[PDB]
C-alpha cells in the first residue's frame, strides 16, 4: 500500500536525522572512529591474531579478514590492512584501511573463521554444500581474472546452505559446522593426505529437530562443545560418547530462535546465548537448570554475541535493531538514580549508534584492548573505541 | 468582411486562489467519445485539473503544489500509457525538471533533470506516446523516451540555435520539426533519417542491468534547413498547416510560407537551399507581449490567438485565400488581463482561454 | 517573560482544533 | 506592356497560391482523416475528483470562485515529492585542438575520367599546392588560415631545389631509352640547354590529354627517369615515351606569434620576420638550411625535465625531427617516450570528471593522483583576435560568464562555445596548478601543470589573474 | 502581516522535527546520556569490579532458589520470527496467557496476567464493551477460588523578537532533557538541536540565550549518492547489494578532553564522495562505468561532418580530387600524425587502409598526382612513392 | 553562491509529521497535561461488585487491565506514566515511526 512506502520513507529522513545528530556527537563519546565505506557488503569479520609494530612510527599494522557480496560479479576473499593510532597522534597518513590480497570465492562468504593454531589456514562457508578451506600464503595476491581457483581443500559433508563454523583451540584441526540439513558434522583434517580433493566427515551429529544456526566449541576442555538451533533448544554435545543423536543437555534457553552462542574465556562454566526474543542470557554449565541473568534492552532480533578477550565481566551483543550494546555483569542488581533508570538499566554500559543498516558481524582486536570493528549491510566498516572515562 | 459564421458567447469565468499568472491550459484530445471534457491549467507553483459540463458549469476535480522549492511552470501536455490506458500529464518550467503526473494515481510517477535552464515547450509525438520534445533555455531540445526513462537525441551545437529556444511543432504525420528561438532563426530538424529511426529502435531496445556502458544520445549538430529572412525579431510561435508553416512574432502578423521557391516540393529541398516565400499574413492589433502562443483544432478548420487587452481572434481557415477577412473578434467587459494561451475541445464546440489575472473563461458554440 | 518556551513550542507545531487553548492559543502571533 | 505584363503575373500568382492553398487543405484533410481513424480504437479511463486524504490532517485547500453567478468549491491540494536539480549550464561542443575562427570555372576536368584535355603542370596540380597545409598535413586546415596575399599558395615553395641527378647502367628491361642508339645523346643535349641523331620516327601511338598531363607530370617530377616514368603510367612502353619526349622537344608582451619567411637569396640576418619579431627560425621556414637563426636540438640522453635540457630552458616541446637521442622522437606511433618535454605534442592527458563545484557552479575533480610538475591537460579553445575576443567578452558580460585566456601578442583562446573538459576550473588564492604557454612544433598551446602534488578526487584550481580578461569581473 | 508568517513557519518546521525526536527517542535512544563527557553529572555510580563470576551460581541459588451465549478459550502464543504477529487460538514457552471471549456485545476477559499472578479478583469487571452502567444484565466473569532563571529571544533576521521565559530551569524545552548544569545545558544545546544557533550573552538580572535558524546546515542524504537521483519508486529501495566507491573517514582520532569553560559561549577524508556526471548528456555517472571510457577522443564526428562538408563545398575541384582530399584529411584526423619522418608510415597506412575505397571509386590517377603534389612539397620519396603504387597495382590484381 | 545542500525532510514528509503530531496530541493529551513528557491515560468505571473492579484505560493496548476496589477506582480517575516507565512492547504502537524495521524484506539469514 502507499501507507507502508510513505511511512518507510518518513523512517528513512528519521534515520538520516538521527544519524547526524550522533556523528555531531561522536568526539565525546569515542576515543577513536574510522569509518570506511567498502565496495561491496561484507556479512564476515574476524581479527587476524598477528600485529607488526614498525619501529620510529607511532601507529602499528593489524590484519582483517572479510567476505564480499556482489549482486553478479565476482566473489572475493578479501584480508584488510588497518593501521591504528597505538597511544600516540594520525591526521593524514595516506591509506589507513587498504586492502591487501583477494583470492576468489565462488559465491559469497558468510563465514571466514581462522584456524587457531595456524592462522595462514582460513575456512569458509560456502552457499552450495561444500565448505572450502584456504590458505592464503600460497595463493596470489592480485586475483587471476578467471574462475574459483584451487581452494587446496573443499571439505563436502552437508546437504544445503549454512552459518555456524568453530575451529578447536586445544587441538589441530577438528572443525566443526552446523549447517540447515538439522545436522552438524566434525571434519578431522591435518591428519589427511596431500593433494587431497574431497575430505569425508569423520563424525555426524543430528539431535536437532530445526536448522541448527551455530556451533562453537569449549574454550577449556578439548572433548565438550555446545550447539544451538532455532527451535528454542540449548544443547551440550560431548565426543567419544558413543551416542550421536542423543546430547548431554537439552535445556530450551528461550522462547524463540535462539541465534547465537559464545563460552567465556576464563569461566570454564559460564556462557551467554542470544534469541529473536530480543534477550540475551547467561548461564553456568554446573547447574543448567537455573537461568541466570536475562539482559533485556534490544528492540529486534540479537544475531551476535562476543566475550571481551580481556575483561572477565564484558560482553557485547548485536542485531536487526541497528544498535550494539555493551553489558557489564559486575554492575547488574545494583540501586540507581531515577535519571539513570530513565536512561536504562544499570548493566548497560554503552549503546553505539553510528550504524545506518543492520549489523552484519562484529569482533575484538585480541592485540588492543578495547577496540571493536562492525561491518554493516550498507557496506560500511566501522573501528571504534569508548572514551576511558566510561570504564575508568 | 464578414465575422466569419462561428458565434461563441462566454458562459463562465472562474478565478485561481493563487492570484499568479496561469501560463498553460490543454484539452484532453485522447478521451473517448461522450466523456467529459477535461482540462489541465498550470501557473506559479500549483497545476489544477478542470471538467466542464452542460450549461457552462466547470467543477474543479484535482490540485498540486510544489512546496519543496521555487517552481514556475509554464507548459503542460497530455499523454497516455498504452499498457493499461492510464492518461498522463507532463509538466516542466523554471527548474528545468520534467514531471509526468498520473491523475487516477495521484502521483508523480516519472522525474527527468538533464537540461541547463528552464523549458519554455513539451510536445509528443502524433503517432508514438512515449516520445516527448522539450525546447529549453540552454539553446538546445531533447527528446526523450518515458517509457524507458532513456535521452534519445539533443538538438544543438555547432549549426544548432544560438540562443534561448521557444518554440517547437511536429508535422500532421510526425516526419519533421521546425524549432523557433530568440535568435530570429527558424531550424527544420527532420526525424524521418534513418539515423533517427535506429536511435529510435535503440533506444526502445535497451536494458540498463545487461550493461556497462551508458546509453549513447546522438548529438544532431546540423539541421537540415534554416531561415531567418522571414521574421525581423524571436518567433515567439510556430505550427504547421499541413506542408506550410504558421509562424508569428513582434510584427504582429502571422505569416504562412513555405521552404523552396513557390512549387519546390518540402521533402526535396536540400539543407543548403536560401529561398523562402510567403502567402499571407493574419492581422490583429495591441499585441507586441512576447510569450503568447495562438492555438488550431484538431481538424484545422479554425485558429485562435489572445490579446494584451483581453480580445480573442478567431479566423475561419476553410475560407479560399484566408489571408483576407477580419475573423471574429470576442469580448467581455469583465475581461482585461492578458489572454496568455487558448484551447480548443476535440470537437470544435468549447473554447477556453486563460488569463494572466488567475481566471479561466469559457466560450461555446451556438451552433 | 510572557508565555513559556514549552507553551510557544507547543503554539508553533499544532495551529488547528487541537490547540489546547490557555496561552498558547492566546495572542503569541504578532507578539 | 509592362504593366500588362506584371498584371498577368500577379493574376498567375494569385491562382498559384489558390491552388497551393486548395492542395494544402487536401492534403490536410487526408491526413486528419487518417489520425482520426487510428484514434477510433483505444478506450481511454476518465478521470476522477480528489477528496480529503487522511494522510495529512492539516493539509492545505484550494478554493476557485465564479464570477457569473454559481457557488464556490473547495478542494485540499495534493503534495509532489522533491527531486534534486543540478547547476545551469548552456551547451557547448567537445574540442581537442585550437579552432581558428574567422568572421569548373578553371577548367580542369578530373584526369581519371574520360573527360580530360591536356593541362600543363603549373594547372594541373594548382589545387593540390593551393590547398595543402604542410604544418600539419591535412586539405585545408582549420588551424592555419590563409588570407590569398601568397601568390597560389606558394607552390611547392622553392624547396625543390635538388635536380641534379647521376645516370647509372644496368637498364630495366630490354625496352629503354639507352638502348637505342642516339637517344641518350639527345636528351642530354636537350636537358644541356637549361637557361641531329635518333633519326628513327616516332611511332603511331595516340596520345590523350589525360595521358599527355600524366606524363607531363611524372617527367616534372621525375626529371628524365623515362624507365621509370613508363612502369608508373599504365602502358605508355618506353620507346612510346621517348618519342613523345621528341615530339614534345623544341617545335613549341614581448611574445610574438612565428610566421614562416620565405626570402630567396638573402641571408636569415635582421631581414625576415622570424629575425625581426626576436623568434627562433624554425625548420617550417623557407630559409636556408644552415641560418645562423635556427634553434639547434637539444643532447639530452632522456627526461628532458631538469633546467639543463636548452629545450626546456627556452621553454619548447622537444620537436621530434631535431631531439633524437631523448627520445622524442622515436615511437611516433607508440606510447611511454622517455623525453618529459613531448607531453603537449603527444597529446597524453589525464583523467578528469565532472561535478558540481564546492564554490560555484561545476568543477573538475582528478581521477587518480598527480605528482608534482607533472602535464594535467591543455587548455583547447577558439582562437580569436585581440578586437574579437573584446567584443565577445562585452557580449557574454550580460550574464558574467567568461572562458577567455590570452595566448600570445594577437590571439586569444576561448573556451565558451566550443572547449576541452579543462574549462571547468575555478579560480582560487591558492591554486593547485598553474598554466605555461609552451612553443610546440612552431605553435603556442597552454598546458596546465600541478603545482604540488594532488590527491585522489581533489577539486583542480588554479589561479586566473594571468589572463588578460579581469577574473574578479567575472568570479 | 507576511513577514509574521514567513518567521512562524521558519521556526515551526525544525521545532514540528525535534518535537517528532523528543517524542521517539524516549523509547529508541541512539546513545545514552549518561555516557556524555559533559553530561557526565548523572550517573553518579563508581566501578566494584573486582569479584570472580564463579559465585554467581551459588549467590542466585542461595538468595532465590532456595440470548445464547457461547463461550471459548482464547490461547495466545509468543511471537516466533516467523509469525510477523502473535497467534491466536480460539477452543470453543508455547503458551503466553489465556483469556475468555464472549460473543453474542462481545467482552474479553484474561485469567492469567504476564508474571502468571492470581489476578481476576471476584466482582463486577467494568471493562469496555463494544456493540456488535445498564440496566440489563451484563456479561461480567471472575476466575478465582471458592533559581537560576533563564530567558530565551527568537531572533528572525536580526529584528524581530519573541520575548520568552522558561518554566524549568536546565531543561532543554525541546528534548525535556535535564541537564542539571548550565554549561551542560548549553553544550547540549549547541550539538543535538544544531540547527539552531544558540548565543548565550548573559544578563544583568538572569542569564538569556538567543535562539536563531541555522543559515547552512549541510542536512543532504548522508548514504549512497546515487540514490538521491533515482526515479521514484526505485530510491531507497534496501533490497540487495550496492556498489559505490570506496571512501574512508575518520571523525575522532585523540581527543583532548578539556575541563570545562565559559569561555566557548560568551574530519579526515580519503577518496571519491561525490556523485559524478557525464560531460556530453549532463546526466549521473555511476561507479560499474567511471574507471574507464574517459569519453574523450581526438577526432569528434561533429568535426569529422563538418570537414566533410567543407571539402565539398568548394567550387574548383574535381569529384575524384575532393574525394582524395576527404579520405586523406579523414584518415589524417583519425590517427594523428604529427611528424614528418612519420609521413612516410602514414601513407603506407593510408594506401593499407583506404584501397578498397579507392579502388571502387576508381581515382587511382588523381591518387598518384596528390602524392606526386606532396613530395613536391617535401617529406616522403620516390622510393615511398614507388612503393605504394606497386602496392596499389598488387591489391588490384588481386581483387581482380 | 554553493549549492544548495537540498536538505532531505522537503515538505511532504513535514506534513506527515505534522498530521501524526496533531493526532497524537489530541488523543494522548502528552503537551498539555503530560507536562511534555508523560502520557495521560482515563480509565471507565461503571459498577463493581464486592465478593474489585477491572477497568480499561482509553489507550488502547498501552496498559494492561487491572483488579481495583471501589475506594481505588474513584481515585484512579487519572493516570499519569513517564515514556521511560511505559513497557517496552507496548509502547511502540503509540506511532508507527517510533520503531520500524526499515528493511522487513525476506531470505538473508
Ligand atoms: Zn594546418
Ligand atoms: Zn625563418
Ligand atoms: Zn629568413
Ligand atoms: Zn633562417
Ligand atoms: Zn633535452
Ligand atoms: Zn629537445
Ligand atoms: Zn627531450
Amino acid at each position: 500500500d502507499k501507507e507502508a512506502a510513505f511511512d518507510d520513507a518518513v523512517e528513512e529522513r528519521v534515520i538520516n536525522e538521527e544519524y547526524k545528530i550522533w556523528k555531531k556527537n561522536t568526539p565525546f563519546l569515542y576515543d577513536l572512529v574510522m569509518t570506511h565505506a567498502l565496495e561491496w557488503p561484507s556479512l564476515t569479520a574476524q581479527w587476524l591474531p598477528d600485529v607488526t609494530r614498525p619501529e620510529g612510527k607511532d601507529f602499528s599494522i593489524h590484519r582483517l579478514v572479510l567476505g564480499t557480496h556482489t549482486s553478479d560479479e565476482q566473489n572475493h576473499l578479501v584480508i584488510a590492512s588497518v593501521q591504528l593510532p597505538n597511544d600516540d597522534a594520525f591526521g593524514s597518513v595516506s591509506g589507513k584501511i587498504e586492502i591487501e590480497i583477494k583470492i576468489n570465492h565462488e559465491g559469497e562468504v558468510n563465514r571466514a573463521r581462522y584456524m587457531p593454531q595456524n592462522p595462514c589456514i582460513i575456512a569458509t562457508k560456502t552457499p552450495s554444500s561444500d565448505v572450502l578451506v584456504f590458505d592464503y600464503t600460497k595463493h596470489p595476491s592480485k586475483p587471476d581474472p578467471s574462475g574459483e581457483c584451487n581452494p587446496d581443500l573443499r571439505l563436502r559433508g552437508h546437504q544445503k546452505e549454512g552459518y555456524g563454523l568453530s575451529w578447536n583451540p586445544n587441538l589441530s584441526g577438528h572443525l566443526l559446522s552446523a549447517s540447515d540439513d538439522h545436522t552438524i558434522c566434525l571434519w578431522d583434517i591435518s591428519a589427511v593426505p596431500k593433494e587431497g580433493k574431497v575430505v569425508d566427515a569423520k563424525t555426524i551429529f543430528t539431535g536437532h529437530t530445526a536448522v541448527v544456526e551455530d556451533v562453537s566449541w569449549h574454550l577449556l576442555h578439548e572433548s565438550l562443545f555446545g550447539s544451538v538451533a532455532d527451535d528454542q533448544k540449548l544443547m551440550i554435545w560431548d565426543t567419544r560418547s558413543n551416542n550421536t543423536s542423543k546430547p548431554s543437555h537439552s535445556v530450551d534457553a528461550h522462547t524463540a530462535e535462539v541465534n547465537c552462542l559464545s563460552f567465556n574465556p576464563y569461566s570454564e562454566f559460564i556462557l551467554a546465548t542470544g534469541s529473536a526474543d530480543k534477550t540475551v542470557a547467561l548461564w553456568d554449565l554446573r547447574n543448567l537448570k537455573l537461568k541466570l541473568h536475562s539482559f533485556e534492552s534490544h528492540k529486534d532480533e540479537i544475531f551476535q554475541v562476543q566475550w571481551s578477550p580481556h575483561n572477565e565481566t564484558i560482553l557485547a551483543s548485536s542485531g536487526t535493531d541497528r544498535r550494539l550494546n555493551v553489558w557489564d555483569l559486575s554492575k547488574i542488581g545494583e540501586e540507581q538514580s531515577p535519571e539513570d533508570a530513565e536512561d536504562g538499566p544499570p548493566e548497560l554500559l554503552f549503546i553505539h549508534g553510528g550504524h545506518t543498516a543492520k549489523i552484519s558481524d562484529f569482533s575484538w582486536n585480541p592485540n588492543e584492548p578495547w577496540v571493536i570493528c562492525s561491518v554493516s549491510e550498507d557496506n560500511i566498516m566501522q573501528v571504534w573505541q569508548m572514551a576511558e572515562n566510561i570504564y575508568n | 468582411s464578414k465575422k466569419c459564421k462561428y458565434s461563441f458567447k462566454c458562459v463562465n469565468s472562474l478565478k485561481e486562489d493563487h492570484n499568479q499568472p496561469l501560463f498553460g491550459v490543454q484539452f484532453n484530445w485522447h478521451s473517448k467519445e461522450g466523456d467529459p471534457l477535461v482540462f489541465a491549467t498550470v501557473g506559479s507553483n500549483r497545476v489544477t485539473l478542470y471538467e466542464c459540463h452542460s450549461q457552462g458549469e466547470i467543477r474543479l476535480l484535482q490540485s498540486y503544489v510544489d512546496a519543496d522549492a521555487d517552481e514556475n511552470f509554464y507548459t503542460c501536455a497530455w499523454t497516455y500509457d498504452s499498457n493499461t490506458s492510464h492518461p498522463l500529464l507532463a509538466v516542466a518550467g523554471s527548474r528545468g525538471i520534467i514531471r509526468i503526473i498520473n491523475p487516477i494515481t495521484m502521483q508523480c510517477i516519472k522525474h527527468y533533470v538533464g537540461h541547463g535552464n528552464a523549458i519554455n515547450e513539451l510536445k509528443f509525438h502524433p503517432r508514438d506516446p512515449n516520445l516527448l520534445l522539450s525546447v529549453s533555455k540552454d539553446h538546445a531540445l531533447r527528446l526523450w523516451n518515458i517509457q524507458t526513462d532513456t535521452l534519445v537525441a539533443i538538438f544543438g551545437g555547432v549549426e544548432g540555435h544560438r540562443d534561448e529556444v521557444l518554440s517547437a511543432d511536429y508535422d500532421l504525420l510526425g516526419e519533421k520539426i521546425m524549432s523557433c528561438g530568440m535568435d530570429h532563426s527558424l531550424k527544420l530538424w527532420r526525424i524521418n533519417s534513418k539515423r533517427m529511426m535506429n536511435a529510435i529502435k535503440e533506444s526502445y531496445d535497451y536494458n540498463p542491468n545487461k550493461t556497462n556502458r551508458p546509453f549513447i544520445s546522438q548529438k544532431i549538430h546540423f539541421p537540415d534547413f534554416s531561415t531567418r529572412d522571414i521574421h525581423r525579431n524571436y518567433v515567439d510561435c510556430v505550427r504547421w498547416l499541413g506542408d506550410l508553416i504558421l509562424s508569428k512574432s513582434c510584427e504582429n502578423a502571422i505569416v504562412c510560407w513555405k521552404p523552396g521557391k513557390m512549387e519546390d516540393d518540402i521533402d526535396k529541398i536540400k539543407p543548403s537551399e536560401s529561398n523562402v516565400t510567403i502567402l499571407g499574413r493574419f492581422d490583429y492589433s495591441q499585441c507586441d507581449i512576447w510569450y503568447m502562443r495562438f492555438s488550431m483544432d484538431f481538424w484545422q478548420k479554425m485558429l485562435a490567438l489572445g490579446n494584451q487587452v483581453g480580445k480573442l481572434y478567431v479566423w475561419d481557415l476553410e475560407v479560399e485565400d484566408p489571408h483576407k477577412a477580419k475573423c471574429t473578434t470576442l469580448t467581455h467587459h469583465k475581461c482585461g488581463a492578458a489572454i496568455r494561451q487558448t484551447s480548443f475541445s476535440r470537437d470544435s464546440s468549447i473554447l477556453i482561454a486563460v488569463c494572466d489575472d488567475a481566471s479561466i473563461w469559457r466560450w461555446d458554440r451556438l451552433r | 517573560p510572557p508565555a513559556t518556551q514549552i507553551s510557544d513550542l507547543s503554539k508553533r507545531k499544532p495551529k488547528t482544533e487541537d490547540f489546547l487553548t490557555f496561552l498558547c492559543l492566546r495572542g503569541s502571533p504578532a507578539l | 506592356e509592362y504593366m500588362r505584363l506584371r498584371q498577368l503575373k500577379r493574376f498567375r500568382r494569385a491562382d498559384e497560391v489558390k491552388s497551393m492553398f486548395s492542395s494544402n487543405r487536401q492534403k490536410i484533410l487526408e491526413r486528419t482523416e487518417i489520425l482520426n481513424q487510428e484514434w477510433k480504437q483505444r478506450r481511454i479511463q476518465p478521470v476522477h475528483i480528489l477528496t480529503s486524504v487522511s494522510s495529512l490532517r492539516g493539509t492545505r485547500e484550494c478554493s476557485v470562485t465564479s464570477d457569473l453567478d454559481f457557488p464556490t468549491q473547495v478542494i485540499p491540494l495534493k503534495t509532489l515529492n522533491a527531486v534534486a536539480s543540478v547547476p545551469i549550464m548552456y551547451s557547448w561542443s567537445p574540442l581537442q585542438q585550437n579552432f581558428m575562427v574567422e568572421d569548373p570555372p578553371e577548367c580542369t576536368p578530373n584526369i581519371d575520367g574520360p573527360n580530360a584535355k591536356s593541362v600543363q603542370r603549373e594547372q594541373s596540380l594548382h589545387s593540390f599546392h593551393t590547398l595543402f597545409c604542410r604544418r600539419c598535413f591535412k586539405y585545408d586546415c582549420f588551424l592555419h588560415r590563409k588570407c590569398n596575399y601568397s601568390f597560389h599558395a606558394t607552390p611547392n615553395t622553392y624547396k625543390r631545389k635538388n635536380t641534379e641527378t647521376a645516370l647509372d647502367n644496368k637498364p630495366c628491361g630490354p625496352q629503354c631509352y639507352q638502348h637505342l642508339e642516339g637517344a641518350k645523346e639527345f636528351a642530354a643535349a636537350l636537358t644541356a640547354e637549361r637557361i641531329k641523331p635518333n633519326i628513327e620516327p616516332p611511332e603511331n601511338v595516340e596520345w590523350s590529354g589525360a595521358e599527355a598531363s600524366m606524363f607531363r607530370v611524372l617527367i616534372g617530377t621525375y626529371y628524365d627517369n623515362f624507365c621509370a616514368i613508363a612502369r608508373l603510367i599504365g602502358t605508355k612502353t618506353c620507346r612510346q615515351v621517348y618519342e613523345f619526349r621528341v615530339k614534345e622537344s623544341s617545335i613549341i608582451n614581448h611574445v610574438y606569434n612565428y610566421q614562416p619567411c620565405d626570402h630567396p637569396r638573402q641571408p636569415c640576418d635582421s631581414s625576415c620576420p622570424c629575425v625581426i619579431a626576436q623568434n627562433f627560425c624554425e625548420k617550417f621556414c623557407q630559409c636556408s638550411s644552415e641560418c645562423q637563426n635556427r634553434f639547434p636540438g637539444c643532447r639530452c640522453k632522456a627526461q628532458c625535465n631538469t633546467k639543463q635540457c636548452p629545450c626546456y630552458l627556452a621553454v619548447r616541446e622537444c620537436d621530434p625531427d631535431l631531439c633524437l637521442t631523448c627520445g622524442a622522437a622515436d615511437h611516433w606511433d607508440s606510447k611511454n617516450v622517455s623525453c618529459k618535454n613531448c607531453s603537449i605534442q603527444r597529446g597524453s592527458k589525464k583523467h578528469l570528471l565532472l561535478a558540481p563545484s564546492d564554490v560555484a557552479g561545476w568543477g573538475i575533480f582528478i581521477k587518480d593522483p598527480v605528482q608534482k610538475n607533472e602535464f594535467i591537460s591543455e587548455y583547447c579553445g577558439e582562437i580569436i583576435s585581440q578586437d574579437e575576443a573584446d567584443r565577445r567578452g562585452k557580449v557574454y558580460d550580460k550574464y558574467m560568464c567568461s572562458f577567455l585566456f590570452n595566448l600570445n601578442n594577437d590571439f586569444v583562446v576561448d573556451a565558451t562555445r566550443k572547449g576541452n573538459k579543462i574549462r571547468f576550473a575555478n579560480h582560487s588564492v591558492n591554486p593547485n596548478c598553474y598554466a605555461k604557454v609552451m612553443m610546440v612544433n612552431g605553435d603556442h598551446r597552454i598546458g596546465i601543470f600541478a603545482k604540488r602534488a594532488i590527491q585522489t578526487g581533489e577539486e583542480l584550481f588554479f589561479d586566473y589573474r594571468y589572463s588578460q580578461a579581469d577574473a574578479l569581473k567575472y568570479v | 502581516q507576511a513577514d509574521h508568517e514567513l518567521f512562524l513557519q521558519a521556526f515551526e518546521k525544525p521545532t514540528q522535527i525535534y518535537r517528532f525526536l523528543r517524542t521517539r527517542n524516549l523509547i529508541a535512544p541512539i546513545f545514552l546520556h549518561r555516557t556524555l563527557t559533559y553530561m557526565s553529572h548523572r550517573n553518579s555510580r563508581t566501578n566494584i569490579k573486582r569479584k570472580t563470576f564463579k559465585v554467581d551460581d551459588m549467590l542466585s541459588k542461595v538468595e532465590k532458589m532456595k440470548v445464547t451465549l457461547e463461550v471459548l478459550l482464547v490461547k495466545v502464543c509468543h511471537k516466533k520470527r516467523k509469525d510477523v504477529s502473535c497467534p491466536i487460538r480460539q477452543v470453543p514457552h508455547m503458551v503466553k496467557s489465556y483469556s475468555l471471549l464472549f460473543r453474542v456485545f462481545v467482552a474479553q476477559m484474561t485469567v492469567f496476567d504476564k508474571n502468571r499472578r492470581l489476578q481476576l479478583l471476584d466482582g463486577e469487571y467494568e471493562v469496555a464493551m463494544q456493540e456488535m452502567f445498564s440496566q440489563g444484565p451484563t456479561l461480567q466473569f471472575t476466575l478465582r477460588w471458592t533559581k537560576l532563571r533563564i530567558f530565551y529571544q527568537f531572533l528572525y533576521n536580526n529584528n524581530t523578537r519573541q520575548q520568552t521565559e522558561a518554566r524549568d530551569d536546565l531543561h532543554c524545552p525541546w528534548c525535556t532533557l535535564n541537564c542539571r548544569k548550565l554549561y551542560s545545558l548549553l553544550k547540549h544545546l549547541k550539538l543535538c538541536h544544531s540547527r539552531f544557533i544558540f548565543n548565550y550573552v548573559y544578563h544583568p538580572k538572569g542569564a538569556r540565550i538567543d535562539v536563531s535558524i541555522n543559515e547552512c546546515y549541510d542536512g543532504s542524504y548522508a548514504g549512497n549518492p546515487q540514490d538521491i537521483h533515482r526515479q521514484p519508486g526505485f530510491a531507497f529501495s534496501r533490497n540487495g547489494p550496492v556498489k559505490r566507491t570506496p571512501i574512508t573517514h575518520i571523525l575522532v582520532c585523540r581527543p583532548k578532553r578539556t575541563k570545562a569553560s565559559m569561555s566557548e559561549f560568551l574530519t579526515y577524508s580519503s577518496g571519491h564522495n561525490r556523485l559524478y556526471f557525464h560531460s556530453d548528456t549532463c546526466l549521473p555517472l555511476r561507479p560499474q562505468e567511471m574507471e574507464v571510457d574517459s569519453e574523450d577522443e581526438k577526432d569528434p564526428e561533429w568535426l569529422r561532418e563538418k570537414t566533410i562538408t567543407q571539402i565539398e563545398e568548394f567550387s574548383d575541384v574535381n569529384e575524384g580530387e575532393k574525394e582524395v582530399m576527404k579520405l586523406w584529411n579523414l584518415h589524417v584526423m583519425k590517427h594523428g600524425f604529427i611528424a614528418d619522418n612519420q609521413m612516410n608510415h602514414a601513407c603506407m597506412l593510408f594506401v593499407e587502409n583506404y584501397g578498397q575505397k579507392i579502388i571502387k571509386k576508381n581515382l587511382c590517377r588523381n591518387f598518384m598526382l596528390h602524392l606526386v603534389s606532396m613530395h613536391d612539397f617535401n617529406l616522403i620519396s620516390i622510393m615511398s612513392i614507388d612503393k605504394a603504387v606497386t602496392k596499389l597495382r598488387e591489391m588490384q590484381q588481386k581483387l581482380e | 553562491s554553493l549549492p544548495r545542500p537540498h536538505d532531505f525532510f522537503d515538505a511532504q514528509t513535514l506534513d506527515a509529521i505534522r498530521h501524526r503530531a496533531i493526532c497524537f496530541n489530541l488523543s494522548a493529551h502528552i503537551e498539555s497535561l503530560g507536562k511534555g513528557h508523560s502520557v495521560v491515560f482515563h480509565s471507565t468505571v461503571i459498577a463493581k461488585r464486592k465478593e474489585k473492579l477491572l477497568l480499561h484505560w482509553m489507550p488502547e493496548d498501552i496498559l494492561p487491565d487491572v483488579w481495583v476496589n471501589e475506594s481505588e477506582r474513584h481515585q484512579l480517575k487519572t493516570k499519569v506514566v513517564h515514556l521511560s516507565k511505559l513497557p517496552k512492547d507496548t509502547a511502540l504502537l503509540l506511532d508507527p515511526n517510533i520503531y520500524r524495521t526499515m528493511p522487513q524484506k525476506r531470505l538473508k539469514r
